DNA sequence: AAGACCGGAAGTACACCGGA
DNA sequence: TTCCGGGACTTCCGGTCAT
């Protein structure tokens, strides 16, 4: 269906396909997991088809299943241009998943150093505590990163 | 809220773990306490006469999906058969590994 | 002979939808 | 577009197995 191919499409990073859909009328949906057309489009590093679907007034805040939005995916995932534009929209930069963890937990779980100085540069707030009493900086520090770390303290 | 996100909630919380905890680095978890998690369910879904005998019933209609199944043989285990790390970003064993962390923090305090 | 788990049948409540 | 009827458990239960 449309709603569908709108997913199928920004999974795949088919920009012109996504402006096509909506265009049509197709309707912003999300899978068996809550995840939506921005969540793949940020997951997967398609930045021409996020900025289309902001253009488009997609929610910038969805949530999956277990809290998610595509901020978290972008930086989890490391792309600082997705992470930028997310944030360039009006994204909150402290939304918290279902483990209390920020973009900026995941950004740094997963070493994106570039990222975390993007989301500290974007207000976000660094001593934020997980589900599991850690900060950003914890998590550097049991990761054995200590560039992270200092930027993060 | 569904059962398996109330679940995880609960695996994931350290005060949880007398009641349910994982049981090994593959996804595997058990109801240490069947009727507590139950009794928990019930006031999430304001179902004041929640038990276990109604909770299972709901954790089998996962048995036709990609996410909860029953671990065969062992009393009160199930097991969380979707891929955790894509899921909420760290897997079973790496949950299990940062809820034990988190309870030992919590003992080494009180 | 006398608990843990299974899975069908029916009910409910709430999300989503294609239409008037 | 507003309005509105029409696709995840909860509760109850009969039955298998294994102790």
């Amino acid at each position: 269906d449309l709603g569908k191919k709108l997913l199928e499409a920004a999974r795949a990073g088919q920009d012109d396909e996504v402006r096509i859909l909506m265009a049509n009328g197709a309707p912003f949906t999300t899978d068996w997991l809550g995840t939506s057309p921005l969540h793949l489009a940020a997951q997967y590093g398609h930045f021409s088809t996020t900025e289309v679907l902001l253009r488009a007034g997609v929610s910038r805040d969805a949530r999956t299943k277990v809290d998610r939005t595509p901020l978290h995916m972008a930086a989890s995932e490391g792309h600082a241009n997705i992470v930028e534009v997310l944030l360039k929209h009006g994204a909150d930069v402290n939304a918290k998943d279902m483990l209390k963890m920020t973009a900026l937990h995941w950004a740094t779980e997963h070493n994106h150093q570039e990222v975390v100085e993007l989301l500290i540069k974007y207000g976000a707030d660094v001593h934020t505590q997980s589900k599991f009493c850690k900060t950003a900086f914890d998590i550097s520090i049991d990761n054995g990163n200590e560039d992270l770390a200092e930027i993060l303290q | 809220i569904q059962l398996w996100q109330f679940l995880l909630e609960l695996l994931t919380d350290k005060d949880a773990r007398d009641c349910i905890s994982w049981v090994g680095d593959e996804g595997e978890f058990k109801l240490n306490q069947p009727e507590l998690v139950a009794q928990k369910w019930g006031q999430r879904k304001n179902k004041p006469t929640m038990n276990y005998e109604k909770l299972s019933r709901a954790l089998r209609y996962y048995y036709d999906g990609d996410m909860i199944c029953k671990v065969q043989g062992k009393r009160f285990v199930y097991k969380f058969v979707c891929d955790l790390k894509t899921l909420i970003g760290y897997s079973a064993a790496e949950l299990n590994r940062l809820v034990i962390e988190c309870e030992q923090k919590k003992l080494a305090r009180m």
